[PDB]
RNA sequence: GGCUAAUCCCCCAUGUGGACCCGCCCCUUGGGGUGUGUCCAAAGGGCUUUGCCCGCUUCCGGAUGGGCCCGCGUCCCAUCAGCUAGUUGGUGGGGUAAUGGCCCACCAAGGCGACGACGGGUAGCCGGUCUGAGAGGAUGGCCGGCCACAGGGGCACUGAGACACGGGCCCCACUCCUACGGGAGGCAGCAGUUAGGAAUCUUCCGCAAUGGGCGCAAGCCUGACGGAGCGACGCCGCUUGGAGGAAGAAGCCCUUCGGGGUGUAAACUCCUGAACCCGGGACGAAACCCCCGACGAGGGGACUGACGGUACCGGGGUAAUAGCGCCGGCCAACUCCGUGCCAGCAGCCGCGGUAAUACGGAGGGCGCGAGCGUUACCCGGAUUCACUGGGCGUAAAGGGCGUGUAGGCGGCCUGGGGCGUCCCAUGUGAAAGACCACGGCUCAACCGUGGGGGAGCGUGGGAUACGCUCAGGCUAGACGGUGGGAGAGGGUGGUGGAAUUCCCGGAGUAGCGGUGAAAUGCGCAGAUACCGGGAGGAACGCCGAUGGCGAAGGCAGCCACCUGGUCCACCCGUGACGCUGAGGCGCGAAAGCGUGGGGAGCAAACCGGAUUAGAUACCCGGGUAGUCCACGCCCUAAACGAUGCGCGCUAGGUCUCUGGGUCUCCUGGGGGCCGAAGCUAACGCGUUAAGCGCGCCGCCUGGGGAGUACGGCCGCAAGGC
RNA sequence: UUCCCGGGCCUUGUACACACCGCCCGUCACGCCAUGGGAGCGGGCUCUACCCGAAGUCGCCGGGAGCCUACGGGCAGGCGCCGAGGGUAGGGCCCGUGACUGGGGCGAAGUCGUAACAAGGUAGCUGUACCGGAAGGUGCGGCUGGAUCCUUUCU
């Protein structure tokens, strides 16, 4: 099957961006949609789209990079420098409000899934909820 | 390993053996020379090394090394064992503490004297 | 044997009340209420003596202290895998303050265990302590809490309470008394002795304080306790001096013989004034008691200090102990003699075999200082058990392969619930400790007061994104229908030619074979070389491949049956049916085993011929098991891609096997080579990953000892795990 | 230009690097040393069956078998269950001891060969089997972690 939907999302993005692709289809979910909404508003993807490929629902994820590097290796600086899953099917991670990490000196974020819904560490913290810690981004 | 492996079996704390049974956990143990003599060292080194097989309050009969420049020990001297070993000859897990029980201290030693157990000398 | 008193023991009454059987009321496990019968009380003593005090009695509460019971937590070994007869439950009963097989009688046949039962080993738990960035690890001396013990084992009695450390009984061991009959003990209370050990204190003062027993009070008892003593055992404070003082003394070390060093260090000069002497001298102690009031509230009065003539205060006063480890690199600190693989050092690299910063002494230096070294033990480093935070192609490490059991994991949409999860309130989280703040000892250590934090569990309330679960629905995963494939995939019957050997026959003449050379061997009983026939066994040239199938092992002539897997088309059906898999079970090259067959070539062992110093070998001649079949065992391997399975994502190019295709080419599924990104220690890998990710299983943790010993299991054995 | 000697350049294999006069494996003997394996012997704990069984609580008798008595009953005392513990016979643990005894170290590389590493001079390795003074040979499979396309040891 696909054992983590989400991981595989994050990954698609990762190998996508590493190879500098202008964007990518990922197979569609209300949740995976939340996550990219957050991921987007928060600066990391150009934005995304709800597409249909071969009669099946996909989300296109458009993809942003920084400008052209000089010298040898002109490959431009990544925006999504790193993205990684935290909670994993059969090993879960749930955090108090006092336990919500904070990321790369605040230069990145966490994504939490709460009963206030999906939100960033900062958002949770001001909201005052905890939840499953989905992912590290920075 | 997976997680479900760590829950299933899970990691193994591993313990360490002792480099010595002075037993007791004792810091030192009293003994009696059974025999005393001189041995040849190991690998690159030549020497005549000074040592005494000693019988113990801990019940075992061991080989200990008599440190420093002269010594006084013979058939049944009685002596104290501290342990710490000698790499260059083998079977010696322990040193004799000089200056205790029937073992003298090394006399004339000016230089490092707590080890070797010699009293501080006076002058004018 | 005999008198005798009481707050000792009885009997009768009173019954506020309580107890018990039966009935009903409310309530919900044996909680209350009530009626009927029954059963149950008591003790005096003192005075300021007719009313007060200390007591007794029955009931109902409080308070404090406990019993008992449940959830959860709570070390190593699976080389401990099964355990259980009061065992597990039931009815009745014994018993107890109370539940309960706690025990007992009779019924039932259960209880427990890989979520580790039973067995073995070890150990008192905890608040806390040590270490660590943390997570963890390690620990449970002192102080508080809880448990257990009181020479070893049983037992009960009295009692509110014990199955009682200075109470009782019996057995045992030991010691002591003994008229040998029989008796007496129990320091794991404080001191102290002895033994053991590397090692652990005074047979001290006091009952002033605090605390406990009894007492109306006075008081009495208190090795609890307050104090003192001894040990650098620790921690903290303090001292062995402060300012001057040479271009820089002697001695001593080094020397390129000019000078360098110890070193402002000394000497000396001038202040101060540890020790010590004199004087004065605590707080810790104010109640119990007594007086007025009312034995209350309140007020007044009296006594009492082990520590101690100590703390502290004032006066006087002397220049007044320094040591230990290090100086090759880790590591701060160098030179001269001595020594010559010796004597010695050594934590590890390693030093010493005549120029040793590494041994030993010297001068000098570095580090700490009433201490400094050492050995021992814990945590650290050690991300070297890796939750944070490792790995497995060659470094240690992927099981030989497969099937699935337990178990772990789980696509897309909607609704219910709200277990996980998140939040809020609240209760608990004793004190001590840690943290912060002020404060008390001249500081500090040590001590007080306050504040803060807290995981965790109980309770109430709330949220529903993710996990679960229940209900519905969908089709991208999985499977199924239809259609089209290819293939040494497997089992059984079958047949076909080539060659080897042997038998038969023909012709046919002296050698063939073999090697580096040769001998052995076979040949005139006519071999080799040739033709014809026959028998028999095994294996399948060419096609054939840098091909194909299969899970691995492995599988090649041809035909027939039996039968597994698999790929592509069509988008037809089901509707998440999915992945993985401990254990289990089944396969499993060769050699090997058992019983029966078979036996042409080949061939361990063997038997000979060579070679060689020898030749238990490589070369030659021969040959047995075995190789082949059948049934049954065996279960290993460089069982190799030395690379577990599944799923998804990430340039290409070229070669190839097999499908479909509007057929330069496109589109699936295999096999190969080069290579983008990226990974790797490198070599290499690279859409057939060793890249980026998720699930699940196996496995590793220096080399040797050793795949040995031991135990268990398997096997006929060899031997396997 | 094949060979002998020395040499240059490219390449290849190495387990050599005081570098092929390098490296290395196995067997023996007598000392001597710790270790480990181990019958029998002595000790300890435990479990099962059987028998003897103190103290004590509980049961039951408590009798023209004793003492008190309101004759209701009590007490002495007696018998039984259980029971610390012992005894006899068996399993299992653990300790001490121990004849006999496998591998390791040094005595001294001492010996006999030359097994492996270079095509190690017959490629090596492997499971298994038989042989053999010893490394070993050899047979059958299998792997490549295999050079390049007479025999002749040891420093
Ligand atoms: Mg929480
Ligand atoms: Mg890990
Ligand atoms: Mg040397
Ligand atoms: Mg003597
Ligand atoms: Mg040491
Ligand atoms: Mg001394
Ligand atoms: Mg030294
Ligand atoms: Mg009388
Ligand atoms: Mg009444
Ligand atoms: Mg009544
Ligand atoms: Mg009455
Ligand atoms: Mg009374
Ligand atoms: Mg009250
Ligand atoms: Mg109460
Ligand atoms: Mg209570
Ligand atoms: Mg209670
Ligand atoms: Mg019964
Ligand atoms: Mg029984
Ligand atoms: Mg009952
Ligand atoms: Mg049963
Ligand atoms: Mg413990
Ligand atoms: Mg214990
Ligand atoms: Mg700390
Ligand atoms: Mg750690
Ligand atoms: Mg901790
Ligand atoms: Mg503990
Ligand atoms: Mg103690
Ligand atoms: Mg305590
Ligand atoms: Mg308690
Ligand atoms: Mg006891
Ligand atoms: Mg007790
Ligand atoms: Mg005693
Ligand atoms: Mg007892
Ligand atoms: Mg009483
Ligand atoms: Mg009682
Ligand atoms: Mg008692
Ligand atoms: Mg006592
Ligand atoms: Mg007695
Ligand atoms: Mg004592
Ligand atoms: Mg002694
Ligand atoms: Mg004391
Ligand atoms: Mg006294
Ligand atoms: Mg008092
Ligand atoms: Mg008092
Ligand atoms: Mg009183
Ligand atoms: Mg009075
Ligand atoms: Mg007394
Ligand atoms: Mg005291
Ligand atoms: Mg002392
Ligand atoms: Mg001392
Ligand atoms: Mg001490
Ligand atoms: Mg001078
Ligand atoms: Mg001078
Ligand atoms: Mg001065
Ligand atoms: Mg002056
Ligand atoms: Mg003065
Ligand atoms: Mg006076
Ligand atoms: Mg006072
Ligand atoms: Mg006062
Ligand atoms: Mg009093
Ligand atoms: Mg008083
Ligand atoms: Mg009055
Ligand atoms: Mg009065
Ligand atoms: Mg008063
Ligand atoms: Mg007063
Ligand atoms: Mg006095
Ligand atoms: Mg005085
Ligand atoms: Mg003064
Ligand atoms: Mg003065
Ligand atoms: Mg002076
Ligand atoms: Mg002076
Ligand atoms: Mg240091
Ligand atoms: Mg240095
Ligand atoms: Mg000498
Ligand atoms: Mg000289
Ligand atoms: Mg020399
Ligand atoms: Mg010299
Ligand atoms: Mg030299
Ligand atoms: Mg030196
Ligand atoms: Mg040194
Ligand atoms: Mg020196
Ligand atoms: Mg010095
Ligand atoms: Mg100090
Ligand atoms: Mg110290
Ligand atoms: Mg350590
Ligand atoms: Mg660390
Ligand atoms: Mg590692
Ligand atoms: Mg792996
Ligand atoms: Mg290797
Ligand atoms: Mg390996
Ligand atoms: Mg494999
Ligand atoms: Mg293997
Ligand atoms: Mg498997
Ligand atoms: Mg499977
Ligand atoms: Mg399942
Ligand atoms: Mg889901
Ligand atoms: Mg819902
Ligand atoms: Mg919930
Ligand atoms: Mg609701
Ligand atoms: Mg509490
Ligand atoms: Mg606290
Ligand atoms: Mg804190
Ligand atoms: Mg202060
Ligand atoms: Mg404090
Ligand atoms: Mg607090
Ligand atoms: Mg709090
Ligand atoms: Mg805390
Ligand atoms: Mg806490
Ligand atoms: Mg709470
Ligand atoms: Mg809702
Ligand atoms: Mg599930
Ligand atoms: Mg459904
Ligand atoms: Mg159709
Ligand atoms: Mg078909
Ligand atoms: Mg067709
Ligand atoms: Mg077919
Ligand atoms: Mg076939
Ligand atoms: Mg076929
Ligand atoms: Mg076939
Ligand atoms: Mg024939
Ligand atoms: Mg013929
Ligand atoms: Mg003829
Ligand atoms: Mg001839
Ligand atoms: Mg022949
Ligand atoms: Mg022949
Ligand atoms: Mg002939
Ligand atoms: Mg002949
Ligand atoms: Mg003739
Ligand atoms: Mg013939
Ligand atoms: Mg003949
Ligand atoms: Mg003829
Ligand atoms: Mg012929
Ligand atoms: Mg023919
Ligand atoms: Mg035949
Ligand atoms: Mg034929
Ligand atoms: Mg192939
Ligand atoms: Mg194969
Ligand atoms: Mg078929
Ligand atoms: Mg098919
Ligand atoms: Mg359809
Ligand atoms: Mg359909
Ligand atoms: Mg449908
Ligand atoms: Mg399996
Ligand atoms: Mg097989
Ligand atoms: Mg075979
Ligand atoms: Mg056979
Ligand atoms: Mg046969
Ligand atoms: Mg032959
Ligand atoms: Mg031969
Ligand atoms: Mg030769
Ligand atoms: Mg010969
Ligand atoms: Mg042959
Ligand atoms: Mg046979
Ligand atoms: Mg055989
Ligand atoms: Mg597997
Ligand atoms: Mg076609
Ligand atoms: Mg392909
Ligand atoms: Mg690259
Ligand atoms: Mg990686
Ligand atoms: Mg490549
Ligand atoms: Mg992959
Ligand atoms: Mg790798
Ligand atoms: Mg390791
Ligand atoms: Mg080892
Ligand atoms: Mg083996
Ligand atoms: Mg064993
Ligand atoms: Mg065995
Ligand atoms: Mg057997
Ligand atoms: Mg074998
Ligand atoms: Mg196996
Ligand atoms: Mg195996
Ligand atoms: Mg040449
Ligand atoms: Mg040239
Ligand atoms: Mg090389
Ligand atoms: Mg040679
Ligand atoms: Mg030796
Ligand atoms: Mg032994
Ligand atoms: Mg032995
Ligand atoms: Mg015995
Ligand atoms: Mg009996
Ligand atoms: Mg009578
Ligand atoms: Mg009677
Ligand atoms: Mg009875
Ligand atoms: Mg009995
Ligand atoms: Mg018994
Ligand atoms: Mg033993
Ligand atoms: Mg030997
Ligand atoms: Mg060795
Ligand atoms: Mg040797
Ligand atoms: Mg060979
Ligand atoms: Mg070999
Ligand atoms: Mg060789
Ligand atoms: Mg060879
Ligand atoms: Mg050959
Ligand atoms: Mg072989
Ligand atoms: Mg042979
Ligand atoms: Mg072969
Ligand atoms: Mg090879
Ligand atoms: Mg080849
Ligand atoms: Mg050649
Ligand atoms: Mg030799």
């Amino acid at each position: 099957m696909l054992t983590d939907p989400i991981a595989d999302m994050l990954t698609r993005i990762r190998n996508a961006t590493r190879v500098y692709k202008e964007s990518t289809d990922v197979p569609a979910s209300r949740f995976k949609e939340e996550i990219l909404r957050i991921l987007a508003r928060e600066g990391f993807i150009k934005g995304y789209e709800r597409v249909d490929v071969d009669g099946k629902p996909y989300l296109r994820v458009y993809l942003k990079y920084g400008p052209r590097r000089q010298g040898p290796d002109p490959r431009p600086e990544q925006v999504i420098h790193h993205i990684r899953r935290i909670s994993k099917p059969g090993r879960r991670v749930y955090v108090g409000v006092k336990e919500i990490p904070r990321v790369r000196r605040g230069l990145g974020i966490a994504i939490l899934s709460t009963s206030k819904g999906v939100l960033t560490d900062r958002e949770a913290r001001k909201l005052g909820v905890g939840g499953e810690l989905i992912c590290e981004v920075w | 390993p997976t997680i479900n492996q760590l829950v299933r079996k899970g990691r193994e704390k591993v313990r360490k053996k002792s480099k010595v049974p002075a037993l007791k956990g004792a810091p030192f143990r009293r003994g009696v020379c059974t025999v005393v003599r001189t041995v040849t060292p190991k690998k690159p080194n030549s020497a005549l090394r000074k040592v005494a097989k000693v019988r113990l309050t801990s019940g075992y009969e061991v080989t200990a090394y008599i440190p420093g420049e002269g010594h006084n020990l013979q058939e049944h001297s009685v002596v104290l064992i501290r342990g710490g070993r000698v790499k260059d000859l083998l079977g010696v897990r322990y040193h004799i503490v000089r200056g205790v029980y029937d073992a003298a201290g090394v006399k004339d030693r000016k230089k490092s004297r707590s080890k070797y157990g010699t009293k501080k000398p006076k002058e004018a």
